C-alpha cells in the first residue's frame, strides 16, 4: 500500500474581519488512502457542525477534501484544524493564522 | 478559453461486511455538478449545480443506472484484483477511475483520457490516441488483454471524442451565466517583518475562477524564484479559488520586488508592488 | 453525462 500524508491549509472563505460572519475552511490534500479524520477546533474544542466536500483526487491519485463551517472571528478566539490519518503518528494541528 | 468534463470514481472495500464505499463526482471545468455516494439515503445521482437541475427525469434515471452499474463493476474488480495480487481478505483496498474530455476555445475535441488505479498506484490507462492501453504490471496486462478482446477502447474512444464533447457543450450553454463567466483574481500585497533586516512580502489572489492561475515574483525586472514560497491553489468554498506567493526580502528594499499575476479573466498585465 | 452502459470488468 502506498501511503501519502495529508497537506493541510486552514483559512477563511472571505477576508477575515473581527465581528463579521464568515466560513472557516480546512483543506486536506495529497493523501492516500482516503480514510481521514478532520476536525475544526474553537479554543481547542471540536466544532460540531462541520460539513465536507465529496471525495475526489488529483491526477497522481492522491485525495482531497474541504472541511468547512460557519464562524465569526474575534480578537481573542483561536481556531485550528486537527487531522489524523494512518500516516500520522499523532494528530496534526494547524492553527488558523489570518495572514496565511 | 479551454474547457473539460471529468468524472471521478472511488471504491474502497469493506472486507468484514457488505459492499464497497463508492463515491462518484462529475465536474465541468472546476465546477462539481453531480455526485453519487453509496452511504447516502437517495441512492440516486444527485445535482450539485443549479444548471444541471434543468435535466429531466430521463437524465436522472440514466445517470443513476450507469453509476450503480459502475459501482458493481468495482465490487467485482476489488475481488479480481485481490486475487491477481494474492492479497488476503483482511485489508481494505481502493479502486480509482477518472475519465473525460478536453476541448479548446472553439469547443472542439482536443484530447480524451481514461485512467484506472489500484491502491493509489497506476494500473491501466488509455493511451493518448485512444486506441491502445498502458498496463503498468502483469496484473494490469491481464486486464489489458480482457479489454482488447472485448473492444473496450473502441467504445470509449467513441464516447470521449463524441458524446463527452456533445454533453460538455450542452452544459456550457445551459450553465453559461456561471460556466462561461471568468472571475478575475482580486489581488493585494501584505508585508510582514521578521526582524530588523528581513521582511516577507505576500502577494494574494482571491475569488477567482477558473482555478488555473500563475503568480510570479521579479526583482529589478528579473524572475525571482529563490526565497519564494507558493501555496497550493485552494478552494474558497463558494465556487472560487485562492492562492498566494511570498518572497523574503532585505527590509528597506521592498520596492525592487514585483508580483505578476496571469489569469484567463485578466485581459492585460497585472503587476503589484509594495509602495504602501 | 457518464460513459455507459457499464465499464468492462478488470
Amino acid at each position: 500500500m502506498i501511503q501519502r500524508t495529508p497537506k493541510i491549509q486552514v483559512y477563511s472563505r472571505h477576508p477575515a474581519e473581527n465581528g463579521k460572519s464568515n466560513f472557516l475552511n480546512c483543506y486536506v490534500s495529497g493523501f492516500h488512502p482516503s480514510d481521514i479524520e478532520v476536525d475544526l477546533l474553537k479554543n481547542g474544542e471540536r466544532i460540531e457542525k462541520v460539513e465536507h466536500s465529496d471525495l475526489s483526487f488529483s491526477k497522481d491519485w492522491s485525495f482531497y477534501l474541504l472541511y468547512y463551517t460557519e464562524f465569526t472571528p474575534t480578537e481573542k478566539d483561536e481556531y485550528a484544524c486537527r487531522v489524523n490519518h494512518v500516516t500520522l503518528s499523532q494528530p496534526k494541528i494547524v492553527k488558523w493564522d489570518r495572514d496565511m | 478559453g479551454s474547457h473539460s468534463m471529468r468524472y471521478f470514481f472511488t471504491s474502497v472495500s469493506r472486507p468484514g461486511r457488505g459492499e464497497p464505499r463508492f463515491i462518484a463526482v462529475g465536474y465541468v471545468d472546476d465546477t462539481q455538478f453531480v455526485r453519487f455516494d453509496s452511504d447516502a439515503a437517495s441512492q440516486r445521482m444527485e445535482p450539485r449545480a443549479p444548471w444541471i437541475e434543468q435535466e429531466g427525469p430521463e437524465y436522472w434515471d440514466g445517470e443513476t443506472r450507469k453509476v450503480k452499474a459502475h459501482s458493481q463493476t468495482h465490487r467485482v474488480d476489488l475481488g479480481t484484483l485481490r486475487g491477481y495480487y494474492n492479497q488476503s481478505e483482511a485489508g481494505s483496498h481502493t479502486v480509482q477511475r477518472m475519465y473525460g474530455c478536453d476541448v479548446g476555445s472553439d469547443w472542439r475535441f482536443l484530447r480524451g483520457y481514461h485512467q484506472y488505479a489500484y491502491d493509489g498506484k497506476d494500473y491501466i490507462a488509455l493511451k493518448e490516441d485512444l486506441r491502445s492501453w498502458t498496463a503498468a504490471d502483469m496484473a494490469a496486462q491481464t486486464t489489458k488483454h480482457k479489454w482488447e478482446a472485448a473492444h473496450v477502447a473502441e467504445q470509449l474512444r467513441a464516447y470521449l471524442e463524441g458524446t463527452c464533447v456533445e454533453w460538455l457543450r450542452r452544459y456550457l450553454e445551459n450553465g453559461k451565466e456561471t460556466l462561461q463567466r471568468t472571475d478575475a483574481p482580486k489581488t493585494h500585497m501584505t508585508h510582514h517583518a521578521v526582524s530588523d533586516h528581513e521582511a516577507t512580502l505576500r502577494c494574494w489572489a482571491l475569488s477567482f475562477y477558473p482555478a488555473e492561475i500563475t503568480l510570479t515574483w521579479q526583482r529589478d525586472g528579473e524572475d525571482q524564484t529563490q526565497d519564494t514560497e507558493l501555496v497550493e491553489t485552494r478552494p474558497a468554498g463558494d465556487g472560487t479559488f485562492q492562492k498566494w506567493a511570498a518572497v523574503v526580502v532585505p527590509s528597506g528594499q521592498e520596492q525592487r520586488y514585483t508580483c505578476h499575476v496571469q489569469h484567463e479573466g485578466l485581459p492585460k498585465p497585472l503587476t503589484l508592488r509594495w509602495e504602501p | 453525462a457518464q460513459w455507459g452502459p457499464d465499464p468492462a470488468a478488470a
